[PDB]
RNA sequence: AAGGCGGCCCCCUGGACGAAGACUGACGCUCAGGUGCGAAAGCGUGGGGAGCAAACAGGAUUAGAUACCCUGGUAGUCCACGCCGUAAACGAUGUCGACUUGGAGGUUGUGCCCUUGAGGCGUGGCUUCCGGAGCUAACGCGUUAAGUCGACCGCCUGGGGA
């Protein structure tokens, strides 16, 4: 997430970039996963209950 | 206490705090301020309004260094992490890169246990 | 009101000067009903405050108002199982009845002889920048002040 | 006929910080991301490919 | 086969599937006892030990708190070789074979056609969801049956005691 700001363009516009950049890169997510140890059992029904609800 | 004008604003952005240190381009501080060394504990400390005091306080510990043009790196999850940036471009300062550097294990370390709270 | 959108209610101007600032001052200083009461107090209150500065009487009024009034308060909030108090912007309206409110508690809670006497020299006192009102009032602002991270 | 040499190639199917994108983003078969992936892997340990932004 | 298996590379190695043929000619299915494999924890010997973390210590919370929360932390988790032989070892559904309307997908072969196209049409293997007849106490299963049958095996006979 590395944001170059650019010559003519406000501090505003390049810290929502930066934001978007992040956002798009899913760090933030992942470092609130990583956080905590989650069982392989966890996780796997954790995935199955994900995947079954994205089924509409 | 010489003039850099090249400066990097690391931002610690952790849950419980934020800490922002100032350094030249090769990584020798210059100055720092925290959320918890500002009049903030407890519940206060982890916001971004105690972040963006922090970020106004580490930027007046550098004053004396001249600093035009400086990067920050942005690290940690915790709140602060856009109201420091903030905070550091209102103080008269050209930001001129923002990046995030937070750290990324590739499933390396076990992380301690799940809070039963 | 958890649906009740409610309206206004008309308060009529003062008879002597004609403003509902003074209207719903005698309004608030007014107790068990007794408007006659109240208004003597705040008419003999506002001539012996008259004297003292030189702006007429409406004007010494509205610059003691102008020191008493709030400009940020804080509202208990119960969301982190603590005490939040996140501080928020006052309107106007309420403005002008806190400060109002204040100037009043602040008068009868005076040594002074009379209400009239009480109500002089605490409107004196705000107009001067000191009293309790003011005291309350830099109060709320400190209270505001340490709890803006909460806003 | 994924080969690990063809960096140009290799660079539409990782994002900017040097993540293998997945397949349901840019759409590939299933047998042909897991060729892509493996040759992104080694074109990573060739040093011809960065493992992230960093480094 | 199950338990399980997740960076990349090399060496050894098992199984499955598909196309077109050639070959043997019932050589098959199931299987008491028997043997082998069998998560995690645990045990023995020798290493290793970053992170995590039974026991343990302290700080909190509490009426108490031998707990949840916090700060540390030993065995263990890791490796080699043996033992253990148990799990909600689950699809709570033994294996093998035949037959019975469909729909949408996934994955992996193969064939055909100005291949128009990342195309369309067939034909196998495995696999996910819905659903028809039927079955079921109902929930639901439904060509991967809990439908209709056949072969063999294991198991059940009220709840506790157990």
């Amino acid at each position: 997430p590395v944001i170059k700001v650019r010559e003519n363009e406000p501090f505003d516009v390049a810290l929502r970039r930066f934001k978007r950049s992040c956002e798009k890169a899913g760090v933030l997510a992942e470092v609130r996963r990583r956080e905590f140890y989650e069982k392989p059992t966890t996780e796997r029904k954790r995935a199955k209950a994900s995947a079954v609800k994205r089924h509409a | 206490r010489k003039q850099v004008s090249d400066g990097v604003a690391h931002i610690h952005a952790s849950f419980n705090n934020t800490i922002v240190t100032i350094t030249d381009r090769q990584g020798n501080a210059l100055g720092w301020a925290t959320a918890g060394g500002s009049g903030f504990r407890g519940s206060r400390k982890s916001t971004p309004f105690a972040a963006q005091v922090a970020a106004e306080r580490c930027a007046d510990a550098v004053k004396e260094y001249g600093i035009k043009n400086l990067e920050v790196m942005v690290k940690g999850p915790g709140p602060g992490r856009e109201s420091t940036i903030r905070a550091l471009n209102a103080a008269g300062f050209r930001i001129t890169n923002i990046t995030d550097v937070t750290p990324i294990p590739h499933n390396g370390c076990r992380p301690p246990k799940k809070r039963r709270v | 009101p958890r649906r009740r959108v409610i309206g206004q209610r008309k308060i009529l101007p003062d008879p002597k000067f004609g403003s509902e600032l003074l209207a719903k001052f005698v309004n608030i200083l007014m107790v068990d009903g007794k408007k006659s009461t109240a208004e003597s107090i705040v008419y003999s209150a506002l001539e012996t405050l008259a004297q003292r500065s030189g702006k007429s009487e409406l004007e010494a009024f509205e610059v003691a108002l102008e020191n008493v009034r709030p400009t940020v308060e804080v509202k208990s909030r119960r969301v982190g199982g603590s005490t939040y108090q996140v501080p928020v912007e006052v309107r106007p309206v309420r403005r002008n009845a806190l400060a109002m409110r204040w100037i009043v508690e602040a008068a009868r809670k005076r040594g002074d002889k009379s209400m009239a006497l009480r109500l002089a020299n605490e409107l004196s006192d705000a107009a001067e920048n000191k009293g309790t009102a003011v005291k309350k009032r830099e109060d709320v602002h400190r209270m505001a002040e340490a709890n803006k991270a909460f806003a | 006929e994924i080969d690990y040499k063809d960096i140009a190639t290799l660079k539409n199917y990782i994002t900017e910080s040097g993540k293998i994108v997945p397949s349901r983003i840019t759409g590939t078969r299933a047998k042909y991301q897991r060729q892509l992936a493996r040759a992104i892997k080694r074109a990573r340990y060739l040093s011809l490919l960065p493992y992230t932004d960093r480094h």
